[PDB]
C-alpha cells in the first residue's frame, strides 16, 4: 500500500498473510471468510509466465497478524491448506479475468479479537456499494513505494467510473473486475502494491453495518503512478463459483 | 453469521479512526 | 528473510 497508514489492532480481522516455507516470505494477501475458507487472488498460486505454481505443501496462511515480519506469539494462528481451488476460468494468458481462489484450510480456526471473518456480498449489498465514488477499503503488508512497512498498511479508495478504468490501461478490462483510485485532480493517493494481491477490498454496509468483501487486489501498471487505477476482482460477480465449491467441498 | 462486525469495533460500538470517510462516500 | 522465525 502507497501513501497508506498503519492499520489500528482489530481493524481487518479478516487479513490473511499467505506465507510461503522455503524461502519463507511473504506471498500475498489474504482474506478469511469462513472458519475454514481463506479467499485469494489465482495469480498468487499460480502465474506460469513467471514459473509461479505454488501448491498447498508450499504454503502456510497467517491470520490475526499486524506486524509483517514478527510471529505474534499468542495472536496469530498459522494454518496449512487442504487444497486450493483456482477459479477454472482464470485467464493468466491475458488480463487475470477471474484472479480468484479459494483455500480450505486443514482444520478450521477460532476466531478471536483478532480473526474475524468478513462478508460475502449479495446482490443488494453489491448494487448499492459499488458505485463510482463511494469508498472502499484496501489493507496489506505489500510495498510502499512503486520499502516495506512492519504493520500492516491501510488506504481508502474511491471506486473509479467502468469508462475511465478501461480509458486509462490498454489491458482488456472485463465485468469480473472494477478499478479504485484518486484521479490527478482530486489531490488525495493511494494504491495497493507488490505482496498486496489476494488482499481484501471491503465497504462497511450502512444498512446492518457490516463489512463486506467487494473485491480482491488484482493488477494496477506500477503503484500510485497518477492518470492509472488499481483493478480488483469483483467478488459478487464470481460469487457462484465461490458458493459451487462450498457446497461441494 | 457475524461476518463483518469487528470484536474491537462493531461488537463494542467503536469507529476506527477512518471508517467515517467511507460512510460519507456512500 | 527480514522475517521472525515461525515454530
Ligand atoms: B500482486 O501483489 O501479486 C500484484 C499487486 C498489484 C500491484 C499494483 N498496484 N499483482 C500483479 O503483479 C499482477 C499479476 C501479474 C501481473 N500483474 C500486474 O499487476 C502487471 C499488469 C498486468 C495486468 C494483467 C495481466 C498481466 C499483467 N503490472 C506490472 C507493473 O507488471
Amino acid at each position: 500500500i502507497v501513501e497508506g497508514s498503519d492499520a489500528e489492532i482489530g481493524m481487518s480481522p479478516w487479513q490473511v498473510m499467505l506465507f510461503r516455507k522455503s524461502p519463507q516470505e511473504l506471498l500475498c494477501g489474504a482474506s478469511l471468510i469462513s472458519d475454514r475458507w481463506v479467499l485469494t487472488a489465482a495469480h498468487c498460486l499460480l502465474y506460469p509466465p513467471w514459473d509461479k505454481n505454488f501448491t498447498e505443501n508450499d504454503l502456510l496462511v497467517r491470520i490475526g497478524k499486524h506486524s509483517r515480519t514478527r510471529y505474534e506469539r499468542n495472536i496469530e494462528k498459522i494454518s496449512m491448506l487442504e487444497k486450493i481451488y483456482i477459479h477454472p476460468r482464470y485467464n493468466w494468458r491475458e488480463n487475470l479475468d477471474r484472479d480468484i481462489a479459494l483455500m480450505k484450510l486443514k482444520k478450521p480456526v477460532a476466531f478471536s479479537d483478532y480473526i474475524h471473518p468478513v462478508c460475502l456480498p449479495d446482490r443488494e449489498t453489491a448494487a448499492s456499494l459499488l458505485q463510482a465514488g463511494y469508498k472502499g477499503r484496501v489493507t496489506g503488508w505489500g510495498n510502499l513505494k512503486e520499502g516495506q512497512p512492519s504493520v500492516l498498511q491501510v488506504v481508502n479508495l474511491p471506486i473509479v467510473e467502468r469508462p475511465v478504468c478501461k480509458d486509462s490501461t490498454r489491458i482488456r478490462i472485463t465485468d469480473n473486475m472494477f478499478c479504485a483510485g484518486y484521479k490527478p485532480d482530486e489531490g488525495k493517493r493511494g494504491d495497493a502494491c507488490e505482496g498486496d494481491s489476494g488482499g481484501p477490498f471491503v465497504m462497511k454496509s450502512p444498512f446492518n453495518n457490516r463489512w463486506y468483501q467487494m473485491g480482491i487486489v488484482s493488477w494496477g501498471e506500477g503503484c500510485d503512478r497518477d492518470g492509472k487505477y488499481g483493478f480488483y476482482t469483483h467478488v459478487f460477480r464470481l460469487k457462484k463459483w465461490i458458493q459451487k465449491v462450498i457446497d461441494q467441498f | 453469521a457475524d461476518c463483518g462486525l469487528r470484536p474491537l469495533f462493531e461488537k463494542k460500538s467503536l469507529e476506527d479512526k477512518t471508517e467515517r470517510e467511507l460512510l460519507e462516500s456512500y | 528473510g527480514d522475517f521472525e522465525e515461525i515454530p
